[PDB]
């Protein structure tokens, strides 16, 4: 049914210290390669 | 960073001996060209100056700063090393 009155993100609650950086890692396997500027930095 | 004390060409005359004053301890010298400079719109004229005169000079050309390719942009450069790690 159709219901108005009650929060439905309470999900968050439970978050703890490293819940960010979990996801970030869980993501990885999903990106695409990334581009490369032809070194390893600016002072090479 | 002011340039306005390098429009003008000048005239010189080589240092000689200063000592200390036995009394006072003040720079004494026996030069009377010692403080004599002269102010020349342009080497040609100084140079003219000179050779009235009678005195032997030296000329030294007139150094210009190089013109420079400045560019904001190149701080942040994709992939050359011109890029800043701080502003």
């Amino acid at each position: 049914p159709f219901d108005n009155t009650t929060y439905k993100n309470l999900q968050h609650h439970d978050y703890s210290t490293y819940t960010f950086l979990d996801l970030n890692l869980d993501l990885s396997k999903f990106r695409m390669p990334q581009p490369s500027s032809g070194r390893e930095s600016p002072r090479h | 960073s002011g340039v306005n004390n390098t429009k003008k060409w000048k005239m010189e005359f080589d240092t000689r001996e200063r000592w200390e004053n036995p009394l006072m301890g003040w720079a004494s010298t026996a030069d009377p060209l010692s403080n004599l400079v002269l102010t020349f719109s342009t080497k040609e004229d100084a140079v003219a100056f000179a050779e009235k005169n009678g005195w032997s000079y030296d000329v030294e050309e007139r150094k210009v700063p190089k013109p420079k390719s400045k560019s904001y942009g190149a701080n942040f450069s994709w992939n050359k090393r011109t890029r800043v790690s701080t502003k």
